[PDB]
C-alpha cells in the first residue's frame, strides 16, 4: 500500500506545485470592490442566497445510504461462492436480492418519488 | 396606425403577439421544475425587441 | 493615406517577419523577453473566448458567425458561458438604461486581460435610435471599447474579420518587452 | 396506419390524431424499441454518416464570399468620368437618411459651382439602408461594396468628406460594374 | 531485486501520469475536431499547422489569465477544489490493470468504486467555496446525479464480477481470451455507457456544469488556473471511464494496439453522444436511476447468480 | 430570351414535401428473438472459456 500512499502524496505535491506555479504566473490586478461580487446574471445577488434546507436531497441520499449500506452486503458474495455451503448461499443471497425486488416495487405503488412537493 | 392627414404619422401602436404569450407565463409556469421554465420560454419563441420597443 | 507597394517593390522586400516586434533587439534579455511577448500573445491570440452577451437583432450575426459557414471555433473561438472563464465581450445590440448597470457589472465581473468588440451600430454609437430617452448614446459611456464592426448588423465576414483585428491587436501588444524599460 | 382520433375536414393536418395501437406486434414493436433503443439507434448512425458530409467552412480571408451587386457596405462620393465631384447638395439624402447620419453644408465654389463644404457620415449613425443613394439625383453617393471597415477607435468612424472621397477613388472601378449592372434595373 | 521494484513502481506512476495529462489536454482537440464534423463544421484547423497545438494554446491563455479569486477570504477553500478533484481524476488511474505489473492492486473494483464516489466531495464544496446561488444549485443537481447512479454502478460491476470470480480486474483478460464479453451482456453496455457518462457529467447528463439552464453549474465563479484543473479532471475522467469499457467489453489486451484502438473509439463514442443526444429533466433522471436501472441490475444480479450457481454445478 | 423573372418552360417540377421514413431494419419479435440466440450462444461459450 504504503507505494500507493507515497505515490498519491508525490502527485498531490506536484498537483499543488503547479497550482501554486500558476498563481504566480497570472498577472495580479488591483483588487475591485465589484470584482469580486456573486455572478447572478449581472443584476445585484439578492439577499444571503443561502438556499433553504427545506428539500427532498437529503431523502434521496438516505435512499442511498440504505442500499448503499446493502451493497456493502452483497459485495463479497464474489469469493464466498466458491466455499460457502450452496443451500445457505444460494437461498440467502437470493432472499437478498428477492426482498430489494419487492421494496422497490411496493415502492413504485407508493410512488415516494412523484412528491406534491 | 393612426395618421392625422400630415407627412408623419400620427402614433403607430405595435402588437406584437410575444406580448401576450409571455404574460400567460407567469400562470403556465407555475410549479413546473426549472428546465422546464426555460424550455418552456423556448416554446414560445418570445423574441425580443418585438414586446419591448 | 497609404497604399500598398508595387510589385517590383514587393520584389527588393524580405519577408515581413513573424513577431510584429521584429527580431532587431540588441541585448540578450532584449532578444529573450522578446520571444516570451511573443509566446504569451500567441497563446491570447490562437484562443479567445467570447462571452456572448447579444442583446437585439446584431446577435443573430453573432449566431451566424458560430454557424457552420464562416466558422468560428476553426479559428480558435468558443462561447463560453460564465463571463469568469470568457476572455472577450461583443456587446451587440442596443444599451437601454435598464441594461446599462447590467453591462457595466458583467464587464468588470469579467477578468482581464479583457476585450470588447462594440458589433452593430446599436453599440458602436446607439445606432439607429441614438436620440432616444431610454438608449445608452453609444456603449463607450459604459465600458472601454476596443474594436469597433460597423454595420447593421455587419455582415458575418465584416464580424470575424474584426476578430481577426483584434487578433491582430492580441498580437503585438508589447507587456513583457516593455516592462523591462518600466 | 391506424385510424385516427379526430375527423378533420380539408384545409387543415391534424398532426396527432393517428392512434397508438394496442395491437401485439405493434406493442412489442414499441418495447423492443425502448429496451434496445431502436431511435436512438437511427439518430446515432445519422450523426456517424454525416460526418461524411464535407464541411461548409469558408477559408476567410483566402476563400470568401459570396455578395451580390446590391450589396450595401462602405460609403463613397463618386466623381463624373472627368473627375469631378458628382455632388451637388441637394440635401435629398440629408432629408431621407431615416437615421440623420449625414451632414451637409453647401456653398459657391469660386467657379460659382453648387457644391458641398463640409459632408459628413457617421457609421455608428448609419443603418446602411441605401436609402440615401436611393434619392440622391445623380448617384452622388453609394454604398459601396466593402464592407471590412473595422477600427479600434470610435472617432476614426465619423467620416468627412475628405475620406468619403478617397473611398470613391479607391473603389472607383467595382462601384461602376455594380451600376452597370443595376441602373437599368433599379 | 527490491529496490529495482520501487524505483520502477514510481518511474511508471510518474511517467503514466504526465501521458494522461498530456494526453487529456491534447484530446480535448479531438473534442473539438470531430464535434465540428457532427455538425456540418469545420473545426479547429488554424493555429500551428491543423490545430495541433490548440490545447497548448489554451493552457497559456488560462494561466496568464488573472485568478479573480471571489470575496475576500475564501482564497484557499476556493483553491483547494480543483486540486482535490484533479487529484481523485488522475490517481484513479494506478488501480488499472497491467500483465506488465504496475501493482499487485486487488480489490481494484472496490477501489474504483471508491474513486468514483469520492467525486461528489470535490464538486459540493467547489460551489460552497463559490458561494453563489447559480453555482450552489449546480453542486446540489451535481451532487444528485452522481450519488444517485452510484447505486446503479455498484450492482452492475457485480455482474461482471460473478462473472468473471474476483475482484482482480486483470481476470477480466483471462475469460476473455476466446470470445469478447460485449456480446454476452449487451444490454449491460448500453447502461454502462449511460453510467460512466452519467459519471463525467457529460450530456445527456449535463445537470452538473450544464449551460443555457445554470451559466455554468459549480464552475461559474471559477477564474483561470483553478478552471484549468476541473477543465482536465473532467477529460482525465472521461478518459478513464473509456478505458474501463475498453477492459471490461473489449478484449481487456492492455500489450496489444487494438486495445489502444478502441480507447479511441470509445472515447470517440462518448463524442458521438455529445452532438447527438439532448438533455435530461431532474426527475426523468430519477426515474431512470431509480425505477429504471435499479431493477435492471437487480434482474440480472438474480440471472448471473443462478447462472454461477449452475455453472459451478457443472463444475 | 427573358427580359425579366418567369417560370421556364414545362414550369417547375413539384416541390417535395413529404416525410418518408428509413427502412425498417427490425420488428418486435425479430429484435427480441435475435437478442435472446445472441445471448445463449454467449452463455455457452462463456462456458467453455
Ligand atoms: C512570465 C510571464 C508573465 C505573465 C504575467 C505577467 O504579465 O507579469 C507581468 C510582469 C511585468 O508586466 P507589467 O505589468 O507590464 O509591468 C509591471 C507593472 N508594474 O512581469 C514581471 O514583472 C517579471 C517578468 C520577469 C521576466
Ligand atoms: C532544444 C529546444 C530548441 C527549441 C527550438 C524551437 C522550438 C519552438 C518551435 C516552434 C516555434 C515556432 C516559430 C514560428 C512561429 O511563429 O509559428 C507560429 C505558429 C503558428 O501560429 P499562427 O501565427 O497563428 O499561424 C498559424 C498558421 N496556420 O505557432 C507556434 O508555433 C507558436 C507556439 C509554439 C509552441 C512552442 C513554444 C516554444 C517552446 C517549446 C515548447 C516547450
Ligand atoms: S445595429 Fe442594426 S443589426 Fe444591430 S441591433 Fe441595431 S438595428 Fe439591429
Ligand atoms: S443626394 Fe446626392 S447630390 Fe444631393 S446632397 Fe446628397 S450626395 Fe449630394
Ligand atoms: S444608408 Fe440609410 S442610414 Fe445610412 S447614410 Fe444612407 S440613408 Fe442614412
Amino acid at each position: 500500500m504504503f507505494s500507493i500512499i507515497f505515490i498519491a502524496l508525490l502527485i498531490l505535491l506536484i498537483t499543488t506545485i503547479v497550482m501554486f506555479l500558476a498563481s504566480i504566473l497570472s498577472k495580479k490586478a488591483l483588487i475591485d470592490r465589484e470584482k469580486s461580487s456573486p455572478f447572478e446574471c449581472g443584476f445585484d445577488p439578492k439577499s444571503s442566497s443561502r438556499l433553504p434546507f427545506s428539500l427532498r436531497f437529503f431523502l434521496i441520499t438516505i435512499i442511498f445510504l440504505i442500499f448503499d449500506v446493502e451493497i456493502a452486503l452483497i459485495l463479497p458474495m464474489i469469493i464466498i461462492m466458491k466455499y460457502s455451503n450452496i443451500m445457505i448461499w444460494t437461498i440467502t443471497s437470493i432472499i437478498f436480492i428477492l426482498i430489494l425486488l419487492i421494496g422497490l416495487y411496493h415502492e413504485w405503488n407508493q410512488g415516494m418519488l412523484n412528491w406534491s412537493n | 396606425l393612426i395618421s392625422d392627414g400630415s407627412s408623419r404619422p400620427y402614433r403607430c401602436k405595435i402588437k406584437a403577439p410575444g406580448f401576450a404569450h409571455l404574460a400567460a407565463l407567469e400562470k403556465i409556469g407555475k410549479q413546473h421544475m426549472l428546465a422546464d421554465v426555460v424550455a418552456i420560454i423556448g416554446t414560445l419563441d418570445v423574441v425580443f425587441g418585438e414586446i419591448d420597443r | 493615406q497609404q497604399t500598398l507597394p508595387v510589385a517590383e517593390v514587393a520584389q527588393n522586400l524580405p519577408k515581413k517577419g513573424y513577431s510584429p516586434f521584429g527580431t532587431k533587439q540588441s541585448s540578450v534579455a532584449e532578444w529573450s523577453l522578446a520571444r516570451l511577448d511573443d509566446l504569451l500573445n500567441w497563446g491570447r491570440k490562437g484562443s479567445i473566448w467570447p462571452l456572448t452577451f447579444g442583446l437585439a437583432c446584431c446577435a443573430v450575426e453573432m449566431m451566424h458567425i458560430a454557424a457552420p459557414r464562416y466558422d468560428m471555433d476553426r479559428y480558435g473561438v468558443v462561447f463560453r458561458a460564465s463571463p469568469r472563464q470568457a476572455d472577450v465581450i461583443i456587446v451587440a445590440g442596443t444599451l437601454t438604461n435598464k441594461m446599462a448597470p447590467a453591462l457595466r457589472k458583467v464587464y468588470d465581473q469579467m477578468p482581464e486581460p479583457r476585450w470588447v468588440i462594440s458589433m452593430g451600430s446599436c453599440a458602436n454609437g446607439g445606432g439607429y435610435y441614438h436620440y432616444s430617452y431610454s438608449v445608452v448614446r453609444g456603449c463607450d459611456r459604459i465600458i472601454p471599447v476596443d474594436i469597433y464592426v460597423p454595420g447593421c448588423p455587419p455582415t458575418a465576414e465584416a464580424l470575424m474579420y474584426g476578430v481577426l483585428q483584434l487578433q491582430k491587436k492580441v498580437k503585438r501588444m508589447k507587456t513583457l518587452q516593455m516592462w523591462y524599460r518600466k | 396506419e391506424p385510424k385516427d382520433i379526430v375527423e378533420v375536414p380539408k384545409g387543415y393536418v391534424y398532426v396527432n390524431n393517428k392512434e397508438l395501437s394496442m395491437e401485439f406486434a405493434d406493442i412489442t414493436d414499441r418495447a423492443a424499441s425502448t429496451m434496445f433503443f431502436g431511435e436512438l439507434l437511427r439518430g446515432f448512425a445519422v450523426t456517424l454518416a454525416h460526418i461524411f458530409k464535407e464541411p461548409a467552412t469558408i477559408n476567410y480571408p483566402f476563400e470568401k464570399g459570396p455578395l451580390s451587386p446590391r450589396f450595401r457596405g462602405e460609403h463613397a462620393l463618386r466623381r463624373y468620368p472627368s473627375g469631378e465631384e458628382r455632388c451637388i447638395a441637394c440635401k435629398l439624402c440629408e432629408a431621407i437618411c431615416p437615421a440623420q447620419a449625414i451632414t451637409i453644408e453647401a456653398e459657391e465654389r469660386a467657379d460659382g459651382s453648387r457644391r458641398t463644404t463640409r459632408y459628413d457620415i457617421d457609421m455608428t449613425k448609419c443603418i446602411y439602408c441605401g436609402f440615401c443613394q436611393e434619392a440622391c439625383p445623380v448617384d452622388a453617393i453609394v454604398e459601396g461594396p466593402n464592407f471590412e471597415f473595422s477600427t479600434e477607435t470610435h472617432e476614426e468612424l465619423l467620416y468627412n468628406k475628405e475620406k468619403l472621397l478617397c473611398n470613391g477613388d479607391k473603389w472607383e472601378s467595382e462601384i461602376a460594374s455594380n451600376l452597370q449592372a443595376d441602373h437599368l434595373y433599379r | 531485486m527490491f529496490y529495482m521494484e520501487f524505483i520502477l513502481s514510481l518511474i511508471g506512476s510518474l511517467l503514466l501520469i504526465i501521458c494522461v495529462l498530456v494526453s487529456v489536454a491534447f484530446l480535448t482537440l479531438l473534442e473539438r475536431k470531430v464535434l465540428g464534423y457532427i455538425q456540418i463544421r469545420k473545426g479547429p484547423n488554424k493555429v500551428g499547422l491543423m490545430g495541433i497545438p490548440q490545447p497548448f494554446c489554451d493552457a497559456i491563455k488560462l494561466f496568464t489569465k488573472e485568478q479573480t479569486y471571489p470575496l475576500l477570504s475564501n482564497y484557499l477553500s476556493y483553491y483547494i477544489s480543483p486540486i482535490f478533484s484533479l487529484f481523485l481524476s488522475l490517481f484513479v488511474w494506478m488501480c488499472m490493470p497491467f500483465f506488465v505489473k504496475l501493482y499487485s492492486f486487488n480489490l481494484g473494483g472496490l477501489f474504483f468504486l471508491c474513486c468514483t464516489s469520492l467525486g461528489v466531495y470535490t464538486v459540493m464544496v467547489a460551489g460552497w467555496s463559490s458561494n453563489s446561488n447559480y453555482a450552489l444549485l449546480g453542486g446540489l443537481r451535481a451532487v444528485a446525479q452522481t450519488i444517485s447512479y452510484e447505486v446503479s454502478l455498484a450492482l452492475i460491476l457485480l455482474s461482471f464480477i460473478f462473472l468473471i470470480g474476483s475482484y482482480n480486474m486483470i481476470y477480466f483478460f483471462f475469460y476473455q481470451v476466446y470470445m469478447w464479453f460485449l456480446i454476452i451482456l449487451f444490454p449491460m453496455a448500453l447502461v454502462w455507457v449511460s453510467i460512466s457518462l452519467a459519471e463525467t457529467n457529460r450530456t445527456p447528463f449535463d445537470f452538473a456544469e450544464g449551460e443555457s439552464e445554470l451559466v455554468s453549474g459549480f464552475n461559474v465563479e471559477y477564474s483561470s488556473g483553478g478552471f484549468a484543473l476541473i477543465f482536465m479532471a473532467e477529460y482525465a475522467s472521461i478518459l478513464f471511464m473509456s478505458m474501463l469499457f475498453c477492459v471490461i467489453f473489449l478484449g481487456c489486451d492492455v500489450f496489444n494496439l487494438l486495445f489502444y484502438m478502441k480507447l479511441t473509439f470509445i472515447s470517440f463514442v462518448f463524442i458521438w453522444v455529445r452532438g447527438t443526444l439532448p438533455r435530461f429533466r431532474y426527475d426523468k433522471l430519477m426515474y431512470l436511476a431509480w425505477k429504471c436501472f435499479l431493477s435492471f441490475s437487480l434482474n440480472y444480479l438474480l440471472f448471473f447468480i443462478g447462472f454461477k450457481i449452475l455453472l459451478f454445478s457443472l463444475l | 430570351p427573358p427580359k425579366q423573372d418567369l417560370p421556364p418552360p414545362g414550369g417547375y417540377k413539384k416541390i417535395p414535401f413529404a416525410r418518408v421514413p428509413p427502412k425498417s431494419y427490425f420488428t418486435g419479435f425479430t429484435t427480441i428473438g435475435t437478442y435472446v440466440v445472441v445471448t445463449a450462444v454467449g452463455l455457452g461459450i462463456y462456458y467453455l472459456t
